């Protein structure tokens, strides 16, 4: 038994004491302020915890608590959500009328003028436009009235206040010993078998006892105060037998293994409903239940107290062959006593989980009359797309901190890590000539397009009627897919996504999901994604394999992650740190996700999303300019930036008038930004001695003398205005565009 | 050792006789974490609500004010939501409880009992144990007008009858 | 959709001989822990009769697919 | 250390608590009683307004299994109070005599259900029809 | 009232934040009951 609970008693005292005294965690920051600098230093080494403390018992501890504190403040945000739909939203009306009403869950008060932004969204409602989906979370819930939503606000609010005791009580009554976090095969097996499966069988349980009967009932075309309240269909097994059939045999044929009779509501259907536009809930129900068998089956695989099971060291250890000398060996105590090496791989994952998300969640619409809510498609794809570039962006930046910080050569001697720091000029100089060669072969054939196009040369262009550029690949794909359904899943009824090929799904007149061609300018567009990925991870990757030391520096690692510089010699080392290509990259994850949600946002509009008219013909949104018009930048330029934009820049006078003016805003911060960007602290030093003189003059002089920002803040202050104001602006643009038109 | 009340549970720890009307019963542990002087404070505080509402739904029942309309006190509740006397009764508590904010606060800092506000016209407290006697009774008297409350409107809302009028029915 | 079977003697026959193949085979391939009377304990059994509930439901489903039933 | 026959055949009392096993153990033993003797009252004589499994779903829609489930909850709570307290830290035969009895109604009890499976019938109706 | 909450709330971000939404509340407020004021009336 040697896993175990540990646990300290009233470690920390419950006092007021410290928060009087601002930067008492740090020896540096708690002797007080003499220059504004100080106030700086204050927030930015903050929840570096590992940089105040030693010891990684002391560590873990405020970890643990201090993710007890995010829980907590994301339910308080969903119980705010569920209380604002069930308060101050439509949602009642949606429901009667779906593919009518507008969603909105957001009321503003008149002050100055500002009631403009209640528009008439519908139902008898005035509010903003709300585009999270979460009107369709809830009828795929089976929620249908607003009484319903006010107890999941409350349970919300319950939740919340459960994880801020929590984390109270396990940093200042409770709090576990090292050896309690240090036991990776105990947290494997209760976050695979208990988190996850737990998680989608009861999810499943609900889907098939709740969301199934509610979304059986709807899609027949009941009314919402019509059917029966949830726990009904759990009492009267009849009701539920009259909607399918197979529950008149119960769970005789779950455990006799005669799992065909649930066929009624675990299916294997594909494709779309027809009349919600969405997945099939009895194909999510089915989904969930193999998900959760999967995930509870995964749970047992390692070793914890009784000898059955995997040793993780033992499997790491082993897997060694002749190319990469001692193999996997070390890399279990770096992930078991290093915190940034665990989050610099569980942000890489999560970020690329939640690009996987962006791309699934438009391509199969799981929930009921989300596919033809266009405002909801684009803003959730957008959304987890910048979640994901930045989530993936942490991971080099903790990368880089495990690097500069936990690393220890005498206990990574010859094995993995080793072999790749001593062969990185190898790695960093094929990765920068991908790189030359992908930018010169895919952005030069879009200047090899403007130059032809504007010199009346037509027929020497890349194009579909020139030169053609065909993606076979990607178009023999999407033959296998569409043929799949009777032959390679020969079980299933439909395609995974009509987007590989198939019918056009319409509800409500407008286009759920049809197929999404490729030709000559996906091509060029997926060469663009292939470039921007590639330098983004050459900036990250050199600055994670660089970080401890160079050819320029010899002595990186004891300058730290985050130095500003060594000075002017050496021809400059201006930038040097591994903080600094977290800074760069940042940069071209910007450029490449904007590239990305523009390349959706004009394909979308252009060759899927639109409304279906006599005779079967779609007229899309934009009318299918894609194809010969996103082969040039002259093409993006006019036929998307321009054409598109009458919708923000014509808002004012109307409710999307606070759209026109976050449009604004966000090109004023972007241009601000670059203050900060383009000029040197040096500067601003001088001019804020001129400053102090006139304050001086006057004995108004402060005690905390005043600094300009340091040349790392100078750094961080631009990137995060840039990326504000960026992306501030693409999302004023595509929300207006898409609530206008969509 | 074991809890008075509950023989098999063991005592709290925290409860060694130090608040009247102590019987040892805390299963699910609210004075080991939360200070006992707050958790006396809310049942005093509870309790002394509840035995005024008792006696005022009797008291409603068998007479009512000639100025105001006759009904039933949940139907008093809503009249005077809309009326404007519920917002004068939720003011003066209000006020009243600024005062008792800062009680609590010197309750906190120890030179106040829990539920001491020194209210004592009518001098029945005449002697110490006299006045221990007393605050049993009101401890008692507390927690049995809690229960009580809950019932009458409960199964006001299950049956629609007054509480003096369902025990003179059924 | 695949055609299963309402529970037979067959279906116990399928999952008797997953389970005491996987009571031997694990006995020999688990690596912490008379042929069957050396340190054979509870949770050896509960993991080998777990794995035979597996290994037996895969194959009582994939023989009523193909027929064999 | 109650009624103790040597008999644990597949060795549970090494890999879970001695105390845990003989509170569950006496648990369901008194559960069992209180079931059997019941199971066998209802068919002796009847409340008033008022059949071994089916009676389950007859009783819950007047709301008596969930006021029953409502008290169980409550003792339930207090008695899992109890038993991590235990857990955390001439009579000897009238223990004996309980978990002997209470083996017996769960033997019993499980008799019974099964039968009105069989049959649709309780206990002692089976026996007089 | 403990010193030390005190003296937490005497903290320059807390008095920042307290001293301009109640700057703020009042310029909400004169707003809410005389609006549209482009000029001192006289
Ligand atoms: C967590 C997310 C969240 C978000 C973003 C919002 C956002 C909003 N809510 Mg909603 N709300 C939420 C959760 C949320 N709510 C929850 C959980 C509930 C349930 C209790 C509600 C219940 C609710 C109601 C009932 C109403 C709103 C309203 C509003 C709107 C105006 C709020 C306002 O100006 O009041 C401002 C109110 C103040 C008292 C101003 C306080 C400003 C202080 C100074 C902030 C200071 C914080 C402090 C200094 C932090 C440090 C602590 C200290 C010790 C130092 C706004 C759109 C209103 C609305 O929609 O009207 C149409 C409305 O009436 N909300
Ligand atoms: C079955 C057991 C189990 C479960 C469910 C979890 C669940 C979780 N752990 Mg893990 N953990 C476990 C065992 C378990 N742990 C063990 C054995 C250890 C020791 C090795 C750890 C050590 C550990 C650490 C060190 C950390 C976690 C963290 C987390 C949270 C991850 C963030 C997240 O997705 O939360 C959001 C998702 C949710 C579903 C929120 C649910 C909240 C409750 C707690 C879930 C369980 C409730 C209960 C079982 C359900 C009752 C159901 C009933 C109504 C029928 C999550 C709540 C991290 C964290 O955030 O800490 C707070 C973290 O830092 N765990
Ligand atoms: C954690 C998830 C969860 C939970 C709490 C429940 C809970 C329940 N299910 Mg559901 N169920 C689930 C997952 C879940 N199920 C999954 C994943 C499946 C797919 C295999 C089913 C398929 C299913 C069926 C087919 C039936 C239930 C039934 C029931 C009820 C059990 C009644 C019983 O024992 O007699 C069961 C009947 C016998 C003859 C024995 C209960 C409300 C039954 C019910 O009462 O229907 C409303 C029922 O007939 N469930
Ligand atoms: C699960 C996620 C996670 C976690 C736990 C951490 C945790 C940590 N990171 Mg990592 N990081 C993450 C994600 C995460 N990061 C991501 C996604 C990125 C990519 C951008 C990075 C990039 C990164 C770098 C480059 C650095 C860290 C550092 C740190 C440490 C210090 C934190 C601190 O004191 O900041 C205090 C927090 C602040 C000062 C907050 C201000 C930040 C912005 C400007 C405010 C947010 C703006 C808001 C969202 C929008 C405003 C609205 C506007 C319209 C007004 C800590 C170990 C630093 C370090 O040195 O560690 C050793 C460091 O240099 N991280
Ligand atoms: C429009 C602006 C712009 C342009 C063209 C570039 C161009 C480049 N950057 Mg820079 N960068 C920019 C903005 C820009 N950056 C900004 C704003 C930042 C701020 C954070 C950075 C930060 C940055 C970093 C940190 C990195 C780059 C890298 C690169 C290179 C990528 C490799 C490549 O595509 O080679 C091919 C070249 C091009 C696509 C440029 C256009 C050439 C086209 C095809 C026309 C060629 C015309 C021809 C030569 C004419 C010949 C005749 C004429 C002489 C008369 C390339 C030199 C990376 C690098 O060097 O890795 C290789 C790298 O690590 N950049
Ligand atoms: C001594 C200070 C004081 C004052 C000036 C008021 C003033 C008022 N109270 Mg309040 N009130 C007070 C103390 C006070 N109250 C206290 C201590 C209580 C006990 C908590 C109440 C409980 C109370 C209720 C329950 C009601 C009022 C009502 C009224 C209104 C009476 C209307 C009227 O004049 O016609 C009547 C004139 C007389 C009765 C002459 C005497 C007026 C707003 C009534 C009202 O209409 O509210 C809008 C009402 O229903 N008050
Ligand atoms: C000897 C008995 C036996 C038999 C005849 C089968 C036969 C089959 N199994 Mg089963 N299976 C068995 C034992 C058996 N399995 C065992 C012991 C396990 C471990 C638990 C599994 C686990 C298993 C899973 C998890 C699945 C199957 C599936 C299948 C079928 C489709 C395989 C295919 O063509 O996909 C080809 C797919 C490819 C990607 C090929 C390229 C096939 C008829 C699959 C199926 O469709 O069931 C309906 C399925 O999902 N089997
Ligand atoms: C745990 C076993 C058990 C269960 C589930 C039931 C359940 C039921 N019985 Mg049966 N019954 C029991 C024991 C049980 N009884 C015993 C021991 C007797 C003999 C006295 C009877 C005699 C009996 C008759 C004669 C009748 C019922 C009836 C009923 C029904 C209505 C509820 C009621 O009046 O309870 C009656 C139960 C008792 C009088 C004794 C209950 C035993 C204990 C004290 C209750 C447990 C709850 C307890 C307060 C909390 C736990 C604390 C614990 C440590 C003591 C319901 C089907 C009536 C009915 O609807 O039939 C159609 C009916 O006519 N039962
Ligand atoms: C402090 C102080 C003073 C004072 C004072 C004052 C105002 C004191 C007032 C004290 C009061 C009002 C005490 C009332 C307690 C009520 C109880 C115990 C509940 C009983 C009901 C039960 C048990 C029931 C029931 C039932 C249910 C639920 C529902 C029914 O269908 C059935 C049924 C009836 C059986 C004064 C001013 C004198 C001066 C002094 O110097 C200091
Ligand atoms: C919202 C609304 C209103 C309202 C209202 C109000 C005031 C509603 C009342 C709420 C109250 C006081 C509920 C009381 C519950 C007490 C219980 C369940 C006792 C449980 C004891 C148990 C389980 C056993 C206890 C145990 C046993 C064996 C006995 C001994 C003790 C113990 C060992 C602990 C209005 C009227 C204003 C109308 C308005 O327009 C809207
Ligand atoms: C303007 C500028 C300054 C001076 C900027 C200073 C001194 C910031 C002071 C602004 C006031 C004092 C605080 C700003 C508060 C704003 C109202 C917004 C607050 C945002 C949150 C931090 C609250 C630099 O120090 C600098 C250094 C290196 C490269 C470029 C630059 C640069 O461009």
């Amino acid at each position: 038994k040697k896993v175990s609970i540990t646990v300290d008693r009233d470690p920390v005292a419950t006092s007021f004491e410290k928060w009087a005294q601002p930067g008492h965690f740090s020896r540096t920051l708690a002797k007080g302020p003499k220059t504004t600098t100080w106030i700086w230093n204050l927030h930015a080494d903050v929840h570096d915890f590992d940089s105040h403390t030693n010891s990684l018992e002391d560590i873990s501890r405020k970890i643990f608590s201090a993710h007890f504190g995010q829980l907590s403040i994301i339910f308080l945000w969903l119980s705010g959500m569920y209380f604002h739909g069930a308060r101050f939203s439509n949602y009642s009306a949606w429901l009667s009328n779906p593919t009518a009403v507008k969603p909105s869950a957001q009321v503003v008060w008149p002050i100055v003028g500002q009631e403009v932004l209640n528009g008439d969204v519908g139902g008898g409602f005035q509010g903003v436009q709300v585009t999270s989906g979460f009107f369709q979370i809830w009828r795929s819930s089976g929620i249908t009235s607003e009484v319903e939503l006010y107890w999941c606000a409350l349970a919300g609010l319950i939740m919340s206040g459960l994880m801020i005791f929590a984390g109270w009580f396990h940093y200042h009554k409770a709090a576990p010993k090292l050896e309690w976090f240090q036991n990776a095969e105990s947290m494997l097996n209760h976050h695979l078998s208990g988190l996850l499966g737990l998680g989608c069988l009861s999810w499943a349980g609900h889907q098939i006892h709740v969301s199934l009967p509610v979304n059986k009932l709807l899609d027949a075309g009941v009314a919402p105060q019509e059917i029966p309240l949830p726990h009904e269909f759990l009492v009267n097994r009849d009701l539920m037998a009259q909607l399918y059939p197979s529950f008149s045999k119960g769970l005789v044929p779950f455990f006799t293994l005669n799992w065909s009779e649930y066929s009624d509501f675990l299916t294997f259907k594909g494709g779309l409903n027809p009349v919600t536009g969405g997945l099939w809930l009895s194909d999510t129900a089915h989904h969930h239940l193999a998900l959760a068998v999967l995930f509870i089956v995964a749970g047992h695989m390692y070793r914890t107290n009784w000898g059955i099971g995997h040793s993780m060291k033992e499997i790491l250890e082993a897997h060694k062959g002749p190319f990469t000398g001692e193999g996997h060996k070390g890399l279990y105590e770096i992930l078991t006593t290093s915190w940034h090496a665990q989050l610099a791989i569980n942000l890489a994952m999560l970020g690329s989980v939640s690009i996987i998300v962006a791309h699934h969640m438009y391509a199969m619409p799981p929930y009921p009359y989300i596919a033809t809510d266009y405002p909801t498609q684009l803003s959730i794809f957008t959304h987890h797309m910048w979640i994901g570039g930045f989530c993936v962006c942490g991971g080099a930046a903790h990368a880089g901190i495990f690097m500069v910080r936990d690393y220890n050569p005498a206990q990574n001697y010859n094995n993995l890590l080793d072999r790749v720091i001593r062969h990185r000029d190898a790695i960093i100089s094929h990765l920068n000539w991908i790189c030359i060669f992908l930018g010169f072969h895919s952005f030069g054939l879009y200047i090899h397009n403007d130059t032809m196009r504007a010199l009346g040369r037509t027929q020497d262009m890349f194009s579909d009627t020139a030169i053609q550029l065909k993606p076979v690949f990607a178009q023999w794909v999407q033959s296998i897919h569409t043929l799949a359904p009777g032959n390679t899943t020969p079980n299933a009824l439909a395609t995974a996504s009509y987007a590989f090929g198939g019918d056009v799904v319409a509800v409500g007149n407008k286009v759920a999901m049809m197929p999404i061609s490729l030709g000559t300018a996906d091509f060029m567009v997926h060469h663009i994604h292939a470039f921007t990925i590639h330098v983004t991870v050459l900036i990250l990757l050199k600055g994670v394999l660089f970080s401890r030391n160079s050819r320029l520096i010899p002595d990186k690692a004891n300058l730290g992650f985050r130095f500003p510089c060594d000075g002017p010699g050496r021809g400059g080392t201006c930038q040097s740190s591994a903080w600094d290509s977290v800074f760069l990259g940042l940069f071209w994850m910007y450029n490449c996700i904007s590239v990305v949600i523009f390349h959706f946002s004009w394909k979308m509009q252009s060759d899927v999303w639109g409304t279906v008219q006599s005779d079967g013909t779609v007229t899309h949104i934009t009318g299918g300019n894609f194809a010969q018009s996103a082969i040039t930048i002259n093409g993006w330029l006019r036929d998307f930036l321009w054409a598109q934009a009458s919708q923000v820049i014509q808002s004012y006078g109307s409710a999307l008038s606070a759209y026109g003016l976050i449009f604004l805003g966000a090109h004023f911060i972007w241009a601000f930004s670059l203050m900060f960007l383009f000029s040197g602290r040096g500067y601003w030093q001088e001019l804020i001695e001129s400053i102090v003189w006139a304050h001086n003059k006057l004995n108004v002089a402060p005690a905390i003398q005043p600094r300009a920002l340091s040349i790392t803040q100078g750094r961080a202050v631009g990137l995060a205005h840039y990326l504000l104001g960026g992306i501030g602006t693409t999302w004023a643009f595509f929300l207006a565009r898409i609530i206008s038109v969509g | 050792d074991f809890s008075a009340a509950v023989p098999f549970l063991k005592r709290p720890s925290n409860l060694d006789g130090a608040y009247i009307g102590d019987v040892g019963f805390d299963p699910l542990g609210f004075s080991d974490v939360f200070d006992l002087r707050v958790l006396r404070e809310a049942e005093l505080k509870h309790g002394r609500f509840a035995m005024l509402a008792v006696l005022g739904f009797i008291v409603q029942e068998l007479y009512t004010f000639p100025f105001f309309p006759k009904m039933a006190p949940v139907d008093a509740h809503d009249y005077f939501v809309k009326q404007g006397g519920g917002s004068q009764i939720i003011f003066w508590i209000s006020f009243v409880e600024l005062f008792g904010v800062v009680a609590l606060f010197e309750t906190l800092q120890g030179k106040r009992e829990p539920g001491d506000f020194a209210f004592d016209p009518l001098g029945l407290a005449k002697d110490e144990a006299t006045l221990e006697r007393y605050r049993l009774a009101e401890v008692k008297h507390a927690r049995l007008a809690m229960i009580a409350i809950g019932g009458f409107i409960h199964q006001y809302w299950v049956t629609k009858q007054t509480v003096l009028e369902q025990l003179g029915n059924f | 959709v695949p055609q299963t079977v309402a529970w037979s003697a067959k279906t116990g026959a399928v999952m008797v001989l997953s389970n005491i193949l996987c009571i031997v085979a694990g006995r020999y391939v688990i690596q912490v822990k008379s042929g069957s009377f050396a340190g054979f304990g509870l949770p050896e059994l509960l993991a080998s009769t777990s794995l035979g509930h597996i290994v037996g439901s895969g194959a009582i489903l994939g023989l009523s697919y193909v027929g064999v039933l | 250390v109650p009624g103790d026959a040597g008999f644990d055949p597949l060795t549970i009392s090494a890999w879970l608590d001695s105390r845990w096993l003989r509170e569950a153990e006496i648990k369901h033993c008194r559960v069992a009683m209180l079931a059997a003797a019941g199971c066998i009252a209802q068919d002796i004589f009847q409340f008033p307004g008022a059949k071994m499994t089916a009676l389950h779903d007859a009783a819950v829609k007047a709301g008596s299994m969930g006021q029953m489930l409502f008290w169980i909850g409550f003792v339930e709570a207090i008695s899992t109070a109890a038993t991590i307290q235990m857990l955390q830290g001439g009579r000897a035969r009238m223990e004996l005599s309980e978990i002997k009895n209470g083996r017996l109604a769960m033997i019993g009890f499980s008799g019974m259900v099964h039968h009105y499976f069989i049959t649709g019938k309780g206990p002692i109706e089976l026996l007089t029809s | 009232m403990d010193s030390n909450f005190l003296k937490y709330l005497s903290t320059a971000p807390v008095l920042f934040t307290v001293w301009l939404s109640f700057t703020a509340s009042f310029i909400i407020e004169a707003n809410r009951f005389f609006p549209d004021m482009l000029y001192f009336p006289m």
